[PDB]
């Protein structure tokens, strides 16, 4: 058996999510549905295609179609972007084959400006030869943020940079850039800095000389 | 409530073989079938396996079926997957699931899990166990607010990613924002975890970050101060 | 009344291998030893101890039903002091043996080939079973003279092989699921007894 | 000049079983011990009596290739006195042998995500096979004292088992072409020269 | 030429075994692939196996699997096929089939088959073989034209139908009307032939019925007269 | 694999025919032919779609192209009744797959009248218990012959008979016909005889009134 999920799916705060699971035949063996929110375990919410267990809200309905089951959301908020899957258990070949992933979006969320902190190398870990140096930007819900280091009054690029891409946080998205390129040298004291980019915008925290 | 604590995982070489364990507790480990499934990062979900309440195994995928081998105990709660001649692909972080309808002989076949676990990351690599670099972030004195204060761990130099890094066990439950790692151009990792602390300077003076790596049982118990 | 759950041990979707065989402490109950008498019948009854004319009236305080699935010529090892493969390192029954072996042909419905791998015997150990001894390790064994690590190759051999049960192999190669009634009469009230 | 036909012995579409290995004369032709190393990277080349760097010195005159598909922990086998499931009951090479052994893992040209009955072995036989020889044939294994009367029953079975081969097996379970090219001189004028 | 002459077939049991052979005869059994294709009585094709130059299976069908076996003996030419746990659905007249192509190393696999045999038709049934009974049919004095009267066997009782009927010793190729025979509602069949046979004055045939019957062994050579 | 052909196609012996063989997507596999006679054994015909075996005549021809393969026979004739099928090789589940044949029958042939030949009960079948007098009719195109039985000049035919259907022989139908019911002494009187009614006309021939 082989289950086909949408990749991606979109839809506002107001109307309704719809996700669909097709097959060769799927119309005699239930579609158990899971909810999987970013760093957590998928909890059941839809089972024999009707029923939902103990704690799931009046909102998680679905229907099975002669080739297709669909998990029908009612009003959806902001606590409701995470990655569902369809499950049929297939007992031609006895293996409980899962679907792809189809992770909800709520469109329409507001733009929360990112908080950047910065910390500068500690004395512990400057005995020998460390010179670290960490930026850490936590509260922003668009992604696509570029950590540029203007630090050594200059487009510091070819230092060692990290630059974790985004991830999420209670529906929130969250990233983090590292510097090492100081080899205990960082004594030119030419004003380092983070500097992020959201949108346009921009927020930046000076880095302590010494 | 129902805990199924997964343990058993870490780093093998490619063509190793580990075993992983599931001990259940708070139901009854006698009417329930348990099933093995993985997840990678991202790459939606896998089944691995599963038994049934009588040691039987349901089956297994194709793609690790002949090298991997469920059983099941049940005078003590646990389950296990050996887990032989394992490649690059089987790098996931397996689930422990439970299921309902305790399926009395008369039924059909369908199996929905309900409980899940919390997971064991199995990294199957070439690459060698590194640990730990906990350094304390210094609390700089501002005055920007009232609890104008950021301070926390900067642990670095570690290969595998299973860390659990937490403060003062049941003292400190404020904001402990742990951000997540980066594979950086060196075959390592690094983490932050930095908590609010409103100014307490010379206060409370709980500032442990204990830091544990299971493949390098290095349990640091590191100490902040201004 | 309450009737003893002889149907969850017999009519069992998937049963057990012969390394992990499962019991169930069948107590509190009142056991009717004849629904197993003309269902399914191509039944084996071979009763060591008691009979079978003296079964429904006799009380135990805890009879135990075990179930694993052999293969058919592996069927006369399941016996009390019986020698082999399967009746020293997977499963020993006791020399004083008080109970009922009973095994029908399973050739329907655990003959997938898409299952095969989910039947398994041990074929190599250190030293012989215990009688009602379960071994579900999977340690590699040392068969040459230096010492294996965590990988197959010579004299590295996994402990367990696989029952490839195709549904066209003769009947002495055919699933059997071999349940085992082992009746015991410790120091406890008798509660286990026949339909009065 | 006239190369020996060592591409359609070694690079077929479909290779024989270990039961029926198969032979394959080659003379009258002048054999390049050097295209060989254009299959596989995992490649043994594993010889006896014979040094590898002397077949382009000497004259043969039936320099002969076998060719068969064992599993990976079966290649050790084939070699001269070794037993094993294998060397005893399908191929045996002589002790004293002169020839190479060659070994390949074929995990992509035959294996297929099913099991298909291409690859046999003969699990049982009366007695172990002569250096050289190769039974073919299928009647019913007496494994008892009753007569089997040609149905494969109780103590009566197939002498023949399939392998099973999928791309996700381990480098100990999947399939490796083996082709072993025996050397002989009679009195007779050489043809199987080496590249002069 | 090609003479693939196909031995072994008769009436067996179902759940018992038999060996087919296909001894080749006019090419070179090192270079070409044979195969076995069945065909059940007005009921189409089907093809069962085959095997390469050197001894390899090219498959099975969706229906002989773990039942039947291929092998090849290229030293004496013949193509071996073992069939075990026959079943009723398996009665048909099995053919040998060769293939054109020389089997080049590095080719695609395309087998069409260029030569053929006339096949052993292999029974399938719980009757037992019973033996036939070879009557003269009398060629009645019914004279109007030359050929007018007629003389033949009336082949009967046989359960198994490889029969086949000779009149001089495997000769006389004019007109012999062997009609096919008819199950007469008991399981058994009914044969007969018809010859030209003109004036009658000792310049004619010797009068020889030779019925063949292979699944119940007998020889009649029983004369015919007027 | 799985092949699909039409149970029959007929057509005059003036035209050509459209044999098609059609799957899932059979255009690029090779795709063969094969012709066999009734009672013969399969010969090769045009295959690879586009050449032919030496001895078949250059009328056979045939093309591929997609999803349907078509064995164009040109200038048909009453010789070429015959069973065709189609081959294929399906690399997918290394099979044979062949197709339920087509019966190519040359419509519009002349008719033929049925001969018919008594054998009474022979000389050496009195002396035992035996009963088998034989019907037997000759050649004739156009088949559902009946055989009408005059035993002891009255309809007799509740007894054991054949009446088996018709077959073929150099595209020529040729039956038989066997009922002797009689004790064994069938010499009873009034000359048992046999009658064939083909379509139309129908022939009469007895025995001895013995
Ligand atoms: C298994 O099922 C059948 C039909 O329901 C029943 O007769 C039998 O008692 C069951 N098995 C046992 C031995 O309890
Ligand atoms: C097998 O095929 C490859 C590619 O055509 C070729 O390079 C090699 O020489 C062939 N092997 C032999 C032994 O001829």
């Amino acid at each position: 058996y082989e289950l086909t999920q949408p990749p991606s799916v979109s839809v506002a705060p107001g109307q309704t999510a719809r996700i669909t699971c097709g097959g060769n035949n799927i119309g005699s063996k239930s579609v158990h549905w899971y909810q999987q929110k970013p760093g957590q375990a998928p909890v059941l919410v839809v089972y024999d295609d009707s029923d939902r267990p103990s704690g799931i809200p009046e909102r998680f309905s679905g229907s099975n179609s002669g080739n297709t089951a669909t998990l029908t959301i009612s009003r959806v908020e902001a606590g409701d972007e995470a990655d569902y899957y369809c499950q049929v258990w297939d007992s031609r070949s006895d293996r409980v084959v899962f679907g792809g992933g189809t992770k909800l979006t709520a469109l329409g969320q507001p733009k929360a400006a990112p908080s950047v902190t910065l910390f500068p190398p500690s004395s512990e870990e400057l005995q020998a030869n460390k010179a670290t140096l960490v930026c850490l930007i936590s509260d922003f819900y668009p992604g696509a943020v570029t950590v540029a280091w203007k630090a050594d009054s200059s487009p510091v690029k070819a230092g060692v940079e990290t630059t974790t891409p985004s991830k999420q946080s209670n529906n929130k998205y969250a990233a983090s850039s590292y510097l090492s390129l100081t080899p205990e040298q960082w004594k030119s004291h030419r004003s380092y800095s983070c500097q992020v980019t959201h949108e346009g915008s921009t927020v930046e925290k000076t880095v302590a000389p010494t | 409530e129902v805990q199924l604590v997964e343990s058993g995982g870490g780093l093998v070489q490619p063509g190793r073989s580990l075993r992983l364990s599931c001990a259940a507790s708070g139901f009854t480990f006698d009417d329930y079938a348990i099933h093995w499934v993985r997840q990678a990062p991202g790459k939606g979900l896998e089944w691995v396996s599963g038994i049934t309440w009588n040691s039987g195994t349901i089956g297994y995928a194709d793609s690790v079926k002949g090298r991997f081998t469920i059983s099941r105990d049940n005078a003590k709660n646990s389950l296990y997957l050996q887990m032989n001649s394992l490649r690059a692909e089987d790098t996931a972080l397996y689930y422990c699931a439970k299921h309902h309808q305790i399926a009395v002989a008369g039924d059909a076949e369908d199996y929905y899990f309900d409980y899940w676990g919390q997971g064991t990351l199995v990294t199957v690599s070439s690459a060698s166990t590194k640990g730990p670099s906990v350094f304390p972030l210094a609390p700089s004195s501002k005055s920007t607010s009232g609890g104008t204060a950021a301070l926390g761990c900067l642990v670095k130099d570690y290969f595998p990613e299973p860390v659990t890094v937490s403060w003062n066990s049941g003292a400190l439950t404020s904001g402990v924002h742990t951000f997540p790692a980066v594979l950086q151009s060196s075959g390592l990792y690094s983490l932050s975890s930095v908590v609010t602390v409103p100014s307490s300077s010379l206060g409370t003076q709980t500032y442990i970050c204990n830091v544990n790596h299971k493949p390098s049982n290095t349990k640091v118990d590191k100490k902040v101060e201004p | 009344t309450n009737l003893c759950p002889f149907d969850e041990v017999f009519n069992a979707t998937r049963f057990a291998s012969v390394y992990a065989w499962n019991r169930k402490r069948i107590s509190n109950c009142v056991a009717d030893y004849s629904v197993l008498y003309n269902l399914a019948p191509f039944f084996t009854f071979k009763c060591y101890g008691v009979s079978p004319t003296k079964l429904n009236d006799l009380c135990f305080t805890n009879v135990y039903a075990d179930s694993f699935v052999i293969r058919g010529d592996e069927v006369r090892q399941i016996a009390p002091g019986q020698t082999g493969n399967i009746a020293d390192y997977n499963y020993k029954l006791p020399d004083d043996f008080t109970g009922c072996v009973i095994a029908w042909n399973s050739n329907k419905l655990d003959s997938k080939v898409s299952g095969n791998y989910n039947y398994l015997y041990r074929l190599f150990r250190k030293s012989n079973l215990k009688p009602f001894e379960r071994d579900i390790s999977t340690e590699i064994y040392q068969a040459g003279n230096k010492p294996c690590n965590g990988v197959a190759g010579f004299n590295c051999y996994f402990p367990l092989r696989s029952y490839s049960f195709r549904p066209t192999y003769g009947v002495g190669h055919q699933p059997y699921r071999v349940v085992v009634l082992s009746f015991e009469l410790l120091h406890a009230p008798a509660t286990v007894c026949g339909p009065k």
